[PDB]
């Protein structure tokens, strides 16, 4: 399903739990954790990190701990393929998945028990219409429209799966959410501004896209550090201070 | 020449106050004076010269 706010459907449901956080290893997923983490030590929820780098030790790991635990966080990782089925879980499981990768596959989209995505659908998103894609002599008349049915799904696929691409980082979603419940400071907005420049340095998004993200970023960056107008002479030196610039594209260079 | 003390008395000023306010270590765990430590810890022994270190210096006042 696709989860319609993050308060009341995600977070105030794992409040009071003992979820399991799976987490993929690329700068974005851990500048997406950084932020969990410090929301979830912030109301005293107990949880656990398990670091997965692939699709052989995320199912050696969900093998071990499948019976204590009946919730699941997945942080950039299986939003692009099935999950009922690699991993074969029980009914009473609940799956968050918080992930880029994009296209979302299919029957996570239409399973609005087990797979919950906290995924904005206001990305750029198309997924096919329910039925297009899912379920004498009158029996072969109709059931040759059945197969034309088929037919027409076997097309609709290799048009919705053939192009990969990536949408709005994890740590912009997770600072909304964390910005929704009032608990936002300077640590979780660098956390999220680095998640973000990380997509834009390994290419995987576009700059008409980066720089739309990176306009939203400004407005919370003037909201917290603009409120030092003209005591930023009376403020502590020793206190993080974010700021926008308009800089070169060298590496390193200050190094 | 009245210029000259003038401005040595300005800098022998801003040369004092680095030593008197610099420090080091981040917010989360804990500071440190770093060079008024180290001035009464090599006083105190008996061996009178610190070692004060240029980018500190350029750091605090460019």
């Amino acid at each position: 399903m696709f989860v319609s706010d993050f308060r009341k459907e995600f977070y105030e449901v794992v409040q009071s739990q003992r979820v399991l956080l799976f987490v993929a290893s690329d700068v974005d997923a851990l500048c997406a954790c950084k932020i969990l983490q410090a929301l979830f030590q912030c109301d005293h929820v107990q949880y656990t990190l398990v670091p997965v780098s692939g699709w052989q030790e995320l199912e050696t790991a969900f093998l071990e701990h499948k019976e204590q635990f009946h919730y699941f966080i997945l942080i950039n990782c299986g939003a692009n393929v099935d999950l009922l089925d690699i991993l074969q879980p029980d009914e009473d499981t609940i799956f968050f998945v918080c992930d880029t990768h994009r296209p979302v596959n299919v029957v996570n989209v239409y399973n609005d028990t087990q797979i919950k995505l906290l995924i904005k659908q206001d990305d750029d998103l198309e997924v096919p219409a329910y039925e297009d894609i899912f379920r004498i002599v009158e029996q072969t008349m109709r059931r040759r429209q059945r197969r034309e049915w088929e037919a027409r799904r076997r097309d609709i696929l290799f048009d919705y799966e053939q192009y990969e691409y990536h949408g709005t980082s994890s740590a912009m979603v997770m600072f909304e959410l964390a910005w929704m419940l009032s608990k936002d400071l300077n640590d979780m907005l660098w956390w999220a501004i680095v998640g973000l420049t990380d997509q834009w340095v390994q290419d995987k998004i576009t700059q008409m896209k980066y720089v739309t993200d990176v306009g939203v970023l400004q407005r919370h960056v003037s909201r917290h550090n603009h409120r030092n107008e003209d005591e930023e002479n009376t403020l502590s030196v020793d206190c993080t201070r974010i700021s926008f610039e308009y800089d070169l594209r060298l590496v390193l260079y200050q190094h | 020449a009245d210029e000259g003390q003038a401005r040595k008395s300005q800098l022998q000023r801003r040369f004092k106050e680095f030593l008197r306010q610099y420090r080091v270590g981040t917010d989360r765990t804990g500071f440190t004076f770093k060079y008024r430590d180290e001035l009464k810890r090599h006083y105190n022994l008996g061996e009178y010269w610190i070692e004060v270190e240029m980018e500190d210096l350029a750091s605090f006042d460019e």
